[PDB]
């Protein structure tokens, strides 16, 4: 099944529907997920650990991420779009992969 | 010339690169016998090319230091703990190899292994398995020369029934049949030399009528490729003889000419004295340890195998079917390990 | 265009000073040393596009760059991986030595090179390239003229309706 | 006549011609003239008429099993290409 | 005898790096 | 072969996987030439692997004529060869040997066909003949009837129309977009 | 196309090209002052089948290839100029490659045939080069096509054509062929 699939994206920082930008990495012996090219072990992927943690309410319509607490030992400083998002659809800090969704747009 | 492909089935695919170290040839070869003198070069020859060589190995981290430098990252593999009688490790030592090449053979007995055990038994057992795989495509098996049933020498006559085990399980396996292999670590012109030098007297089977055809060591691994390189080689026995026949006097002399030995010191022990000298020599030799002092010479099976002419049938394939010129023994680079020794304006 | 006017005016002054002694085609190849093999390869002399991504004209042939731009490539040949780590693995002597330092100012100074050490070579010239805008869009004037939907019709206006 | 017999004795035929030359006048001439007779006596056979700036003016007949014999017909008159074209139909023949 | 690289003999399922997907010949 | 329709006993596809299913009488015996496996390669009794575009520095013909020819931005795959390699090896073992053995002598012989191939990158302009070509075909055109079809595009699905496209995923990611 | 409009400075070139060169007129400046934003204002996607060419008349990011997303670095792939075969236009096209692997297809300059733009399917058809390739020689036996080496599938031609003679030979060239 998964030779024939079209390369497809779950949508946490992009869309459902979307391609999956793809090398040829692993095409030859077949595995065709990210984690399988380069973990060969049945243990927990870093993208399970980053699924289980919960996004977090901020208020305002945008949310300085810094990745880490100290602004000098984690990610550089982004400022995230919040407007459109709930529970269900946080947005997504790009560099640590972490979620946010605010009420404020809604007027609250 | 032309580079020529290993013929092995979906070769064409795996392979590439131009047949050096670093490129990739779809051979996965398990040799066993590696750190042996005739394994050392097989490997050395498949690996060369870029070839994957399994190396099984009683535990002797000393012995296969060699075998480490033979190829390139990953190619060379040494399997820690061969045992003959285990089939588990013979089936995990073969599970990705496509070639399998038999070098196991012992000059004496011990009392741990006797003749039927590593020439007989090893071979049906390993036979059995790599015949329930599949994957392996081809077979070879590596034996002396005067190999026969009807020999009275016990090692000759449990080789030719091993042999002959290995052709009925596999039929398209191929039976190298060298002579008496020269080079640098061979057991051949070392024996001879150290007979000659640290030894009170030489005894000479007979008066050194038997006839021997020895070959380079570098041509039977050439033969070796030769064979591994052809898929019309496979069911057919090779008696790989030198270029040239030579009784065992003209060599002891021709030795004795290189080293610029003072004078003869061969002497004759002719056969039916050997054969009560060494008789209980070999019983002792059935219950004790290996020791270095006696071996190999003072036996009656080394007295029975020098009674007998030890050359290639009139009708037989050899190294002009693989298009290889064997060269000659006694000069030359084949020379020069003795050569080093004395020359008469060395020391 | 005008004159770079720095270190480029005293190399390109010993340029004109200075020349070299005319020798038969390859001969100077066998004095190099290297394999004979080396000059059975093919040479190609070309000139690098823009990419398509930057706007740029430093890469190109343009009056503003002053760097040399004519490279001598060699032919691509067999690459494979590595088994053990999936490494890029090749048998080219010759794979970067063009593109990283074979760099000249001219075509011609490019054939003279190739053919004193004799390799045969296949000379490509550039696309040319010309900065004419079309004639809808000529000028910035052009987006607001009467050529989008023409005069405008003044049979709408009241007395014209009445 | 023999206009009627190219098809049974070409497999092909090429005109190769240069577009603006004075040794391919006669060549540009003789297309210009007799093409359209000689394809209306033998439809189905190909007469590939090539043409080039730099192009050297040839007459081309491929035979039957590849046997290909060209013909310079550069600074010659259209009727001499006629001849030297009726000369291959006999070479043909002659095969 | 713990670590070794994907490409290994040792390795369980062993890798070889191709990076094209072969076509597989209809049955029969 | 227009004169007198012969069944084909050997079909050779040159990277045809758009053929019609008439073109083979299913009893040929068919040797495919390509670099991806489709239609062709199935109905292959010997497929013959070959480079692609980017693995070649072959010849291409415009619609305008201009002749351009491409490079070998990656190396051959496996125990694939380049395909004018592969019929001339193919000619030698057959036993009609042809004359050319190396790329210089393929472009030479191209060049003796058509003159325009020497002009690598340049069009070179065409003699108005169509008049004479039509005074030359008379009697075929009248022998052409009519047909009840209407001119259109025979293109149904513009990102699949050749091997490597049907084979691109993204290009079948597109189609389904445009399909909902 | 994948989108970061955080990064798009406001130009208006990916909307002057939907305009006058695309002409679907899907893009556009929707706000005022800094705020401003460009895209579709409704959820639309980008129908033109020369909807790549934004991505490189995108200065800044903010447009790019979602087939090429995160996969190599500018500096990493070495360029080849060839041509596409995608349609008879012979598009001029930079092959970028690392190693052994095509990552990315761009047009070239050059005004007699493509300004500078290229097609959907030329840019994004070298997905397709990775998938379903021939890489062996393939001789059909009762098990199915199965792997030959070069001599054994050129004897069985030669067996083949042995029983063919004259118009029973037939060739059918492909959309991909070469002049050569
Ligand atoms: N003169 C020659 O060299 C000729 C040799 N041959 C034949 O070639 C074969 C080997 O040649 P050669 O290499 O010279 O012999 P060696 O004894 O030099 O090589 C023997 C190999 O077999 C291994 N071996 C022996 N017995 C056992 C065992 N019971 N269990 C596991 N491994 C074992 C040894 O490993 P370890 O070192 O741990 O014992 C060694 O690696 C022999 O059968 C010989 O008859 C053929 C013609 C002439
Ligand atoms: S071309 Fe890029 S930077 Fe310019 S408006 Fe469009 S998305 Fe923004
Ligand atoms: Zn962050």
């Amino acid at each position: 099944a998964e030779k024939n699939k079209i390369p497809e994206t779950v949508g946490g920082a992009a869309f459902k529907g979307d391609l999956r930008g793809t090398s040829a990495v692993g095409l030859g012996d077949g595995l065709y997920s990210h984690t399988s090219k380069w973990m060969q072990g049945n243990g927990k992927s870093p993208m399970d650990y980053i699924n289980e943690v919960e996004p977090i309410k901020v208020k305002g319509l945008v949310v300085a991420s810094h990745g880490s607490d100290d602004p000098a030992l984690g990610c550089p400083v982004e400022y995230i779009s919040l407007k459109g998002t709930s529970y269900e659809n946080p947005a997504v800090c790009k560099y640590t992969g972490n979620r946010y969704y605010s009420d404020c747009w809604k007027h609250g | 010339s032309t580079l020529k492909p290993f013929d092995l089935n979906a070769n064409n695919a795996v392979r590439n690169g131009p047949g050096g170290r670093s490129s990739i040839g779809g051979v996965v070869a398990t040799v066993f016998g590696a750190n042996g003198f005739i394994g050392s070069y097989v490997v050395n020859e498949i690996s060369k090319r870029g070839n994957q060589v399994v190396c099984p190995y009683r535990c002797n981290e000393n012995k296969v230091q060699p075998l480490k430098q033979m190829g390139d990252l990953g190619q060379v593999v040494l399997l820690p703990e061969f045992d003959i009688h285990d089939d588990e490790y013979i089936r995990r030592a073969i599970s990705r190899s496509n070639v399998v090449i038999n070098c196991v053979g012992i000059r004496q007995e011990t009392k741990n292994y006797s003749y039927k055990d590593v020439h007989v038994d090893f071979p049906t057992r390993l036979a059995k398995i790599v015949a329930e795989s599949g994957k392996v495509e081809r077979f070879i098996q590596v034996s002396e020369m005067g190999a026969d049933v009807s020999h009275a020498s016990r090692r000759l006559q449990t080789k030719a029934v091993g042999d002959e085990a290995i052709m009925k399980y596999i039929p398209d396996a191929t039976i190298i049949r060298p002579g008496n292999v020269v080079g640098i670590e061979d057991y051949f012109y070392n024996n001879l030399i150290f007979q000659l030098s640290y030894t009170i007297v030489a005894p000479v089977i007979n008066n050194g009528a038997n006839k021997v055809q020895p070959t380079y060591i570098l041509d039977v691994a050439d033969a070796v490729v030769k064979i591994l390189k052809d898929k019309k080689t496979s069911g057919k026995t090779y008696y790989l003889g030198g270029p040239e026949t030579l009784t065992m006097r003209q060599i002891y002399d021709h030795l004795i000419d290189t080293l610029r030995l003072s004078n003869d010191d061969t002497v004759n022990l002719r056969y039916e004295l050997a054969k009560m000298l060494y008789k209980p020599l070999d019983t002792l030799r059935t219950k004790l340890p290996e020791f270095p002092f006696l071996g190999f010479m003072m036996s009656s099976d080394y007295a029975e195998e020098q009674v007998a002419d030890s050359v290639a049938p009139a009708g037989s394939l050899g190294y002009k079917d693989l298009s290889i010129s064997p060269a000659k023994v006694t000069e030359g680079l084949a020379i020069e390990g003795v050569r080093f020794i004395r020359v008469g304006g060395y020391d | 265009a005008t004159a770079p006017q720095d270190f480029s005016l005293a190399m390109k002054k010993a340029d004109e000073i200075y020349s070299g002694k005319t020798v038969k085609a390859g001969d100077i190849g066998f004095s190099a040393g290297v394999p004979l093999e080396t000059y059975n390869r093919k040479v190609r002399i070309f000139c690098p596009a823009k990419a398509a991504s930057q706007s740029g004209l430093g890469r190109t042939l343009h009056p503003s760059s002053k760097a040399p731009q004519w490279k001598i490539v060699f032919e691509n040949l067999s690459k494979w991986e590595n088994p053990l780590m999936g490494w890029t693995s090749t048998a080219d002597p010759l794979e970067n030595v063009g593109r990283s330092t074979l760099l000249f100012y001219t075509k011609e100074e490019a054939a003279a090179f190739c053919a004193k050490h004799g390799w045969e070579y296949v000379v490509d010239e550039p696309n040319p390239r010309k900065h004419i805008r079309q004639k809808r869009y000529l000028g910035y004037g052009d987006n607001y003229s009467i050529k989008r939907k023409g005069v405008p019709d003044l049979a709408h206006l009241p007395s014209n309706r009445s | 006549a023999w206009k009627t017999a190219l098809t049974t004795t070409f497999q092909e035929l090429r005109i190769t011609l240069s577009q603006s030359s004075s040794s391919s006048a006669g060549a540009r001439e003789f297309v210009l003239g007799q093409y359209a007779e000689l394809k209306a006596a033998n439809p189905l056979l190909p007469i590939l008429v090539r043409e080039s700036n730099a192009a050297q003016a040839s007459l081309t007949a491929r035979y039957d099993f590849g046997v290909e014999k060209k013909v310079s017909i550069e600074n010659d008159s259209a009727s001499g290409i006629l001849s030297k074209l009726e000369g291959l139909v006999k070479h043909g023949q002659s095969l | 005898e713990c670590y070794n690289p994907k490409g290994s003999w040792f390795n369980p399922a062993k890798r070889n790096w191709k990076k094209v997907e072969i076509w597989q010949p209809p049955q029969v | 072969a227009r004169t007198n329709p012969v069944p084909a006993k050997v079909v050779y596809l040159l990277g045809s996987d758009d053929f019609k299913d008439e073109e083979i009488p299913a009893d040929a015996f068919v040797i495919y030439q390509g670099h991806h496996g489709d239609k062709g390669a199935a109905r292959a009794n010997v497929v013959l692997p070959g480079a692609a575009y980017t693995e070649k520095a072959s010849l291409f013909a415009n619609t305008e004529g201009r002749v351009q020819t491409t490079r070998t931005a990656v190396p051959v795959l496996g125990d694939a060869r380049e395909d004018w390699k592969i019929i001339r090896a193919l000619s030698e073992v057959v036993g009609q040997q042809l004359p050319y053995d190396s790329q210089p002598q393929v472009r030479a012989r191209l060049a003796e066909v058509a003159p325009h191939f020497a002009e690598i990158g340049k069009a070179e302009s065409a003699l108005w003949l169509n008049g004479q070509y039509f005074k030359g075909v008379k009697d075929l055109v009248a022998k052409a009837a009519r047909s009840t079809a209407s001119l259109a595009t025979n293109i149904s699905n513009y990102y699949m129309t050749d091997a490597i496209s049907r084979a691109s995923r993204t290009m079948a990611k597109c189609t389904a977009v445009r399909q909902q | 196309i994948k989108t970061s409009m955080n990064r798009c400075i406001h130009c208006t070139r990916c909307v002057r090209f939907t305009h006058e060169v695309a002409g679907t007129s899907e893009l556009g400046i929707t706000g005022r002052g800094r705020d401003s934003e460009v895209g579709t204002y409704i959820e639309k996607l980008h129908s033109s089948e020369l909807s790549g060419n934004v991505i490189d008349l995108c200065p800044v990011g903010a447009l790019l290839s979602k087939p090429y997303a995160f996969t190599a670095r500018s500096w990493e792939l070495k360029g080849t100029e060839t041509i596409d075969v995608s349609d008879a236009l012979g598009s001029n096209i930079k092959v970028d490659c690392r190693g052994t692997e095509v990552m990315r297809i761009t047009p070239r300059l050059n005004d007699a045939i493509n300004e500078e733009w290229l097609s959907d399917k030329g840019r994004f058809q070298y997905d397709g080069l990775k998938r379903q390739r021939l890489n062996t020689p393939l001789v059909k036996g009762a098990k199915g096509l199965e792997n030959a080496t070069w001599s054994a599938a050129f004897d069985a031609i030669r067996t083949a054509i042995a029983g063919a003679k004259g118009n029973e030979l037939k060739a059918i060239a492909g959309k991909l062929a070469d002049a050569e």
